């Protein structure tokens, strides 16, 4: 076993577990007892102070039960270890794998196991919860795939020279799986991926493919109006002036004279010709990105939702504020359904394109996700996420 | 016996030197005598003048005779930090009901478990010899620590057996107590009983005898619990015409608990009379509406109410009322009207709401209340219609999601008292307002305010504006904090300024609300 280690001076993760469901215990119950039984876990003792939440999750299309560890906490204390193909977004369809499973035939090291105790409580404290340690590499621990990797490299190997024209990369628990080949003879390749795999792994994302080249963004656009009144106008003139942030080449001088004196908000204005002029210029700086946005690896990625209603939803993809690295819609369920499967979606995409996970701000009150997000999550990572109210204003320029 | 837990001094730390306080004579005879036993028992032991350690001793005195009291403050700063023991306790509603039982009191329990050898040696202690010219502890020492959670984790495993032959009975384990409870008929139930005692026994863990134990009823957390049934223990309302703030706020206080089951218990005016208090001996007296409220509390708590317990295998039935403005009501129920748990939701959460968040909130609450005791969400039976619900959800920014409920035509329904339009409204004036207004009528109204703050300026204008417009209205602002709180269709508030336009909104027929720049 590889002898890793907390960064210099941090202890242990010692995070409060939020209460869950009798169905979810149980599960979790069954679920442990069963990797007590095979050694890759351990029931462990009042001496071990450390804490990391667990979660029971369902398998999209698979009737069994999933446990997830929540080992931000530990991740983010746990040493670095000393890359992303930019090819893999290029590819036309990309499958992903759970390789989870591998970690469990290595052990980890025994002085760092007291870091991955985890419990699994009880209904209304009728007592004191189960309490266990990982003997192995435990799934979700950014330990995990690095300890793994050389063994991983090796496994991949021959497919990776059988096979040169698809693109093999790993995240996590995660096989990220792309090519360009035919919708046919593309499962086909991942099949014969798994049998080998099966060698030495369940799809992931409905077993389905992304399909990362429509990776469409998303233009700021205005209204596109018959008759312009003075509401429309005043509201053109309040978005343009919004993305006259970002794109400086955006001028409302002429907009804003339909708009002199106090007139009533229904009169329909007739838009001068300067005015006309000004406003397809407009138009046309918005249809592309600011340019001159580069993502930089040492920085943070940040994605903010929005509601929009009627199952519609928009997010934005930056490093710093205006400066957009993608952005995008969501359409449908619920509220907080939706909004998981947004949040896994993006993540993915992400992960996908930039090789790592982006921070979320969420529109949404903790305790109502904290109470319902489990019940349709899928993905074995879990996103860092913090609570927010957005403006009226903010919504109200997107989409 | 049982396996010792391995015990650490936190990092780079060491063991306690803390010099022995000087002892009387008697005390020094009374000490040696209390040591030389626990020595015989193998609690404790002498050992050599190689351990600087120690750890300061005192003898205290209901007999003639004395206990050793060891100061281990020192010790536990310097020991490493253990799995906390259960803060938490169960909560009644969430038992189930028994035919019997039995409540047993683990004397001496820290003494009957090993301590980690390798521990000890800091557990050193001096006793002082009279003549002018120490131990170590073997077991768990008495106010160290890491006993009340070692013990814990002790008596689990000790019990694990015992509980597999006996999936029937029921263990709770609470410090030095342990509660047991069956549906096995009497004779048999005293009878497990007596081997739960032995199995403690093998592990040289003593308990009491039937007829020195307790059982039902027996109060426990401020609670009077039945085999049958439950409830809160006799609170008593004084009488009198002389009260203190601290009166008031013990009151106020037992009043809230007592909600958790009496249902109707209401403390707004007994609340009110707090405001702007100077001290907590300060006489206030009653006002009319307090006086009314306190009888009323009077009444509903002479005439006791209990609550019976879960049954798993129905489901559980919650059910919610607007009780007043920022007031809401609840009770858990599987049996129709059978309370299992009541209780009142008064948390405001923002400056301003409406009653379908503020139930909406309500729900999150008992939902999660609800996991935590039973571990499954209820079904809700709600004072608002599915449409008025859904009509705020999809113009509402954020998100929420309601588990299973059904509309339950109870009054007061909850209801939304206005709508902003979705667009500008035609024939209907446009006012400009920035403190005043201008409109395309050519009207116009300019007023000064001392005492204000830039933002309450801004919503000043506003009311003016409602106030001197028709039926309909278009409003500008450049606002955009006005904007968000209005946007959000407030219907209750902290500010009287945003109380008054919510009143103008009601009279509207239609509003439009509109930002700009
Ligand atoms: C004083 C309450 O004691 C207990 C607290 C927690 N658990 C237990 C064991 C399980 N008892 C159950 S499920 N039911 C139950 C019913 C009535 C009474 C008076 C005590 N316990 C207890 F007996």
């Amino acid at each position: 076993t590889v002898p890793v280690k907390l960064k210099p001076g941090m202890d242990g993760p010692k995070v409060k577990q939020w209460p869950l469901t009798e169905e979810k215990i149980k599960a979790l119950v069954e679920i442990c007892t069963e990797m007590e039984k095979e050694g890759k876990i351990s029931k462990i003792g009042p001496e071990n102070p450390y804490n990391t939440p667990v979660f029971a999750i369902k398998k999209k299309d698979s009737t069994k039960w999933r446990k997830l560890v929540d080992f931000r906490e530990l991740n983010k204390r746990t040493q670095d270890f000393w890359p992303h193909p930019a090819g893999l977004k290029k590819k036309k369809s990309v499958t992903v794998l759970d390789v989870g499973d591998a970690y469990f035939s290595v052990p980890l090291d025994e002085d760092f196991r007291k870091y991955t105790a985890f419990t699994i409580p009880s209904i209304n404290n009728k007592t004191p919860g189960i309490r266990y340690q990982y003997n192995v590499l435990p799934q979700g621990w950014k330990g995990s795939p690095a300890i793994f990797q050389s063994s991983m490299t090796k496994i991949l190997e021959p497919f990776r020279k059988q096979n040169p024209d698809i693109v093999i990369y790993q995240y996590m628990d995660d096989l990220y799986v792309g090519s360009d080949l035919e919708i046919g003879q593309h499962r086909t390749k991942i099949e014969e991926l798994r049998q080998h795999l099966l060698r030495w792994p369940p799809f992931l994302w409905m077993g389905y493919e992304l399909h990362p080249d429509k990776w469409t963004v998303q233009p700021i656009v205005l209204p596109e109006k018959d008759s312009w009144t003075v509401n429309d106008i005043q509201k053109l003139v309040g978005k343009l002036n919004w993305a006259s942030q970002i794109y400086p080449g955006i001028k409302v001088r002429q907009l804003c004279k339909l708009l002199r004196g106090t007139k009533a908000l229904t009169e329909v204005i007739p838009l001068t010709e300067e005015a006309e002029l000004e406003l397809a210029e407009n138009r046309e700086i918005l249809k592309e990105p600011v340019h001159g946005v580069y993502y930089d690896p040492s920085k943070d990625l940040i994605a903010e939702i929005q509601k929009q209603g009627q199952g519609q939803w928009t997010y934005q993809i930056y490093q710093e504020p205006f400066k957009n690295l993608k952005t995008g819609k969501y359409a449908r369920t619920n509220d907080v359904k939706q909004l998981t499967e947004a949040v896994q979606k993006i993540t993915t995409e992400s992960i996908v394109i930039w090789g790592k996970t982006p921070k979320f701000k969420l529109p949404i009150q903790k305790e109502t996700w904290e109470t319902w997000w489990t019940e349709y999550w899928q993905a074995t990572w879990i996103p860092e996420w913090e609570f927010v109210n957005t403006p009226p204003l903010v919504k109200l320029w997107y989409q | 016996p049982i396996e010792t837990v391995p015990v650490k001094l936190k990092p780079g730390m060491d063991g306690p030197k803390v010099k022995q306080w000087p002892l009387t004579e008697e005390k020094i005879k009374a000490l040696v005598e209390i040591c030389t036993e626990m020595e015989k028992e193998g609690k404790i032991s002498k050992i050599g003048p190689e351990n600087p350690y120690n750890t300061p001793v005192f003898a205290i005195k209901d007999s003639t005779k004395w206990r050793k009291l060891v100061d281990f403050r020192e010790l536990n700063k310097r020991t490493q930090d253990f799995w906390e023991v259960q803060l938490g306790i169960p909560h009644p509603a969430g038992l189930k009901k028994k035919k019997s039982v039995t409540v047993l009191d683990v004397g001496d329990a820290y003494f009957s478990v090993p301590l980690d050898e390798d521990f000890r040696k800091y557990t050193a202690f001096t006793i002082p010899s009279i003549n002018n010219k120490r131990y170590q502890y073997n077991v768990l020492p008495q106010g160290w620590k890491g006993s009340p959670a070692i013990f814990q984790s002790s008596m689990t495993k000790i019990l694990e057996p015992f509980r597999k032959q006996n999936p029937d009975i029921v263990i709770y384990q609470y410090m030095d107590d342990l509660y047991v409870g069956s549906d096995l008929e009497i004779g048999q139930h005293r009878t497990k009983i007596e081997e739960l005692r032995q199995h403690l026994l093998r592990w040289g863990l003593t308990t009491p005898d039937k007829k020195h134990q307790k059982e039902p009823p027996f109060l426990w957390m401020g609670y009077e619990l039945h085999p049958d049934k439950w409830t809160v223990q006799p609170i008593v309302l004084p009488e009198k015409d002389s009260w203190t703030v601290n009166d008031i706020q013990k009151l106020v206080g037992k009043l809230n608990w007592a909600s958790q089951i009496y249902p109707g218990i209401k403390v707004r005016q007994l609340c009110k009379l707090l405001r702007g208090t100077k001290a907590l001996t300060e006489v206030i007296p009653l006002t009319e509406e307090a006086e009314l409220e306190l009888a009323e509390n009077r009444e509903i708590l002479k005439e006791p109410v209990h609550g019976v317990y879960y049954d798993p295998s129905k489901d559980l039935i919650a059910e919610i009322q607007k009780q007043g403005q920022g007031q809401w009501t609840y009770q858990i129920y599987q049996e129709p009207f059978k309370n299992l748990k009541t209780g009142k939701y008064a948390r405001m959460r923002g400056a301003h709401t409406n009653d379908v968040k503020q139930l909406t909130e309500a729900v999150q609450k008992i939902t999660t209340e609800s996991i935590v005791i039973w571990g499954k969400t209820p079904k809700f039976k709600l004072p608002i219609q599915k449409e008025t619900w859904e009509t705020w959800w999809t113009e509402y920014w954020q998100a929420t999601w309601i588990p299973e409920w059904e509309f339950v035509n109870t009054p007061p329904l909850v209801k939304l008292w206005y709508q902003l339009e979705k667009e500008p409204i035609v024939g209907a004036e446009t006012f400009y307002v920035d403190a005043g207004y201008v409109t395309n009528r050519g009207r116009q109204k300019v007023v000064t305010l001392t005492d204000t703050t830039n933002q309450k300026t801004e919503l000043q204008a506003i009311y003016l504006a409602l106030q001197d417009s028709g039926l309909e209205v278009n409003i500008v602002t450049d606002s955009q904090y006005a904007l968000g709180i209005i946007q959000a269709q407030p219907d209750q508030s902290e500010s009287e300024l945003v109380n008054q336009i919510i009143e103008q909104l009601i009279k509207k027929e239609k509003v439009y609300l509109a930002w700009v720049p």
